[PDB]
Protein backbone atom coordinates (compact mmCIF):
# COMPACT_ATOMS: atom_id res chain seq x y z
CA UNK A 1 0.00 0.00 0.00
CA UNK A 2 0.92 3.59 0.01
CA UNK A 3 -0.55 7.07 0.42
CA UNK A 4 -0.41 8.33 -2.83
CA UNK A 5 -2.78 11.47 -1.72
CA UNK A 6 -0.36 12.72 0.17
CA UNK A 7 3.01 11.61 -2.18
CA UNK A 8 1.00 13.90 -4.74
CA UNK A 9 0.12 16.52 -2.50
CA UNK A 10 3.71 17.09 -0.91
CA UNK A 11 5.16 16.89 -4.66
CA UNK A 12 2.24 20.03 -5.76
CA UNK A 13 2.78 22.15 -2.79
CA UNK A 14 6.74 21.71 -3.02
CA UNK A 15 7.08 22.13 -6.67
CA UNK A 16 5.27 25.72 -6.25
CA UNK A 17 6.76 27.08 -2.80
CA UNK A 18 10.23 26.01 -4.64
CA UNK A 19 9.96 27.78 -7.85
CA UNK A 20 8.22 30.47 -6.18
CA UNK A 21 11.01 31.16 -3.87
CA UNK A 22 13.91 30.53 -6.52
CA UNK A 23 12.56 31.92 -9.24
CA UNK A 24 13.41 28.67 -11.12
CA UNK A 25 10.72 26.21 -12.95
CA UNK A 26 11.44 22.68 -11.93
CA UNK A 27 12.42 20.37 -15.34
CA UNK A 28 12.27 17.11 -14.41
CA UNK A 29 8.77 15.52 -15.01
CA UNK A 30 5.97 14.40 -12.25
CA UNK A 31 5.40 11.13 -11.24
CA UNK A 32 2.15 8.95 -10.90
CA UNK A 33 -0.85 10.72 -11.86
CA UNK A 34 1.03 13.86 -13.55
CA UNK A 35 -1.74 14.74 -15.67
CA UNK A 36 -3.35 16.25 -12.74
CA UNK A 37 -0.83 17.24 -10.88
CA UNK A 38 0.41 19.10 -13.88
CA UNK A 39 -2.97 20.50 -14.69
CA UNK A 40 -2.95 21.76 -10.37
CA UNK A 41 0.56 22.99 -10.42
CA UNK A 42 -0.98 25.34 -13.36
CA UNK A 43 -3.54 25.85 -11.73
CA UNK A 44 -1.84 27.24 -8.72
CA UNK A 45 0.11 29.35 -10.61
CA UNK A 46 -2.39 31.42 -12.14
CA UNK A 47 -4.67 31.70 -8.68
CA UNK A 48 -2.22 31.37 -6.17
CA UNK A 49 -0.12 34.01 -7.73
CA UNK A 50 -2.92 35.91 -8.19
CA UNK A 51 -4.16 35.86 -4.43
CA UNK A 52 -0.43 36.53 -3.32
CA UNK A 53 -0.62 39.87 -5.46
CA UNK A 54 -4.02 41.18 -4.78
CA UNK A 55 -3.29 40.30 -0.85
CA UNK A 56 0.65 41.63 -0.65
CA UNK A 57 -0.18 43.65 2.00
CA UNK A 58 -2.13 41.54 4.06
CA UNK A 59 0.43 39.17 3.74
CA UNK A 60 3.47 40.94 4.66
CA UNK A 61 1.31 42.26 7.92
CA UNK A 62 0.63 38.75 8.67
CA UNK A 63 4.13 37.98 8.23
CA UNK A 64 4.92 40.53 10.70
CA UNK A 65 2.97 39.08 13.30
CA UNK A 66 3.97 35.43 12.48
CA UNK A 67 8.01 36.55 12.80
CA UNK A 68 9.27 33.42 10.81
CA UNK A 69 12.78 33.59 11.88
CA UNK A 70 13.95 30.61 9.80
CA UNK A 71 13.64 27.44 7.67
CA UNK A 72 12.05 25.21 10.63
CA UNK A 73 9.73 27.95 12.62
CA UNK A 74 6.88 26.72 10.90
CA UNK A 75 4.44 25.70 14.61
CA UNK A 76 2.87 28.97 14.70
CA UNK A 77 2.05 28.65 10.85
CA UNK A 78 0.92 24.86 11.85
CA UNK A 79 -1.31 26.32 14.00
CA UNK A 80 -2.35 29.23 12.48
CA UNK A 81 -3.61 26.76 9.60
CA UNK A 82 -5.70 24.17 11.82
CA UNK A 83 -7.27 27.58 13.72
CA UNK A 84 -8.37 28.55 9.93
CA UNK A 85 -10.68 25.17 9.78
CA UNK A 86 -11.61 25.28 13.13
CA UNK A 87 -14.72 26.51 12.56
CA UNK A 88 -15.78 23.46 10.51
CA UNK A 89 -15.36 24.52 6.89
CA UNK A 90 -13.50 23.53 4.23
CA UNK A 91 -13.35 24.83 0.63
CA UNK A 92 -10.84 25.16 -1.67
CA UNK A 93 -10.85 29.01 -1.77
CA UNK A 94 -9.11 28.61 1.87
CA UNK A 95 -6.78 26.14 0.87
CA UNK A 96 -5.09 27.89 -1.73
CA UNK A 97 -5.14 31.01 0.10
CA UNK A 98 -3.50 28.47 2.42
CA UNK A 99 -0.58 27.60 -0.31
CA UNK A 100 -0.61 31.15 -1.49
CA UNK A 101 0.93 32.14 1.86
CA UNK A 102 3.03 29.48 1.86
CA UNK A 103 4.89 29.97 -1.23
CA UNK A 104 4.92 33.79 0.01
CA UNK A 105 6.53 32.61 3.56
CA UNK A 106 8.69 30.58 1.27
CA UNK A 107 9.82 33.97 -0.62
CA UNK A 108 10.29 35.70 2.85
CA UNK A 109 12.43 32.32 4.05
CA UNK A 110 14.85 32.96 1.43
CA UNK A 111 15.44 36.87 1.79
CA UNK A 112 16.67 35.59 5.22
CA UNK A 113 18.96 33.02 4.02
CA UNK A 114 19.94 31.88 0.17
CA UNK A 115 20.32 28.75 1.56
CA UNK A 116 16.83 28.39 3.14
CA UNK A 117 15.15 25.15 2.45
CA UNK A 118 11.09 24.67 1.35
CA UNK A 119 10.72 21.26 2.87
CA UNK A 120 9.90 21.87 6.48
CA UNK A 121 6.98 24.79 4.99
CA UNK A 122 5.38 22.37 2.34
CA UNK A 123 5.68 19.26 4.59
CA UNK A 124 3.68 21.58 7.56
CA UNK A 125 1.02 22.93 4.72
CA UNK A 126 0.56 18.80 3.19
CA UNK A 127 0.36 17.86 6.85
CA UNK A 128 -2.59 19.87 7.58
CA UNK A 129 -4.58 19.38 4.71
CA UNK A 130 -3.87 15.72 4.03
CA UNK A 131 -4.22 14.41 7.46
CA UNK A 132 -6.77 16.82 8.84
CA UNK A 133 -9.40 16.58 5.80
CA UNK A 134 -8.44 13.46 4.12
CA UNK A 135 -11.65 12.41 3.09
CA UNK A 136 -13.04 15.86 2.16
CA UNK A 137 -9.94 15.81 0.22
CA UNK A 138 -10.88 12.37 -1.27
CA UNK A 139 -14.72 13.00 -1.67
CA UNK A 140 -13.83 16.53 -3.64
CA UNK A 141 -11.77 14.15 -5.96
CA UNK A 142 -8.34 15.61 -5.18
CA UNK A 143 -6.73 17.66 -7.09
CA UNK A 144 -8.94 16.64 -9.88
CA UNK A 145 -11.74 18.49 -7.73
CA UNK A 146 -9.22 21.74 -6.98
CA UNK A 147 -8.78 21.81 -11.06
CA UNK A 148 -11.94 21.60 -11.88
CA UNK A 149 -13.01 24.02 -8.66
CA UNK A 150 -11.02 27.12 -10.74
CA UNK A 151 -11.16 25.86 -14.49
CA UNK A 152 -8.66 28.33 -15.27
CA UNK A 153 -8.78 29.00 -18.76
CA UNK A 154 -6.05 27.85 -21.46
CA UNK A 155 -3.79 25.87 -18.98
CA UNK B 1 -1.69 33.49 20.66
CA UNK B 2 -3.54 36.37 19.81
CA UNK B 3 -1.30 37.02 16.83
CA UNK B 4 -2.02 34.12 15.14
CA UNK B 5 -5.68 34.26 15.77
CA UNK B 6 -5.56 37.52 13.97
CA UNK B 7 -3.57 35.70 11.23
CA UNK B 8 -6.06 33.09 11.04
CA UNK B 9 -9.14 35.37 11.12
CA UNK B 10 -7.19 37.45 7.89
CA UNK B 11 -6.53 34.17 5.94
CA UNK B 12 -9.79 33.43 6.56
CA UNK B 13 -11.62 36.13 5.12
CA UNK B 14 -9.43 35.80 2.41
CA UNK B 15 -10.45 32.68 1.19
CA UNK B 16 -13.70 33.23 2.03
CA UNK B 17 -13.69 35.72 -0.57
CA UNK B 18 -12.00 33.66 -3.06
CA UNK B 19 -14.46 30.78 -2.77
CA UNK B 20 -17.72 33.03 -2.60
CA UNK B 21 -16.31 34.45 -6.25
CA UNK B 22 -15.91 30.49 -7.95
CA UNK B 23 -19.22 29.54 -5.98
ZN1 LIG C 1 -10.44 7.98 5.40
ZN1 LIG D 1 -13.21 28.92 -15.79
ZN1 LIG E 1 -10.79 31.46 16.37
ZN1 LIG F 1 -9.55 39.32 -2.06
Amino acid sequence: GSDELYRQSLEIISRYLREQATGAKDTKPMGRSGATSRKALETLRRVGDGVQRNHETAFQGMLRKLDIKNEDDVKSLSRVMIHVFSDGVTNWGRIVTLISFGAFVAKHLKTINQESCIEPLAESITDVLVRTKRDWLVKQRGWDGFVEFFHVEDL
Amino acid sequence: APKEKEVAETLRKIGEEINEALK
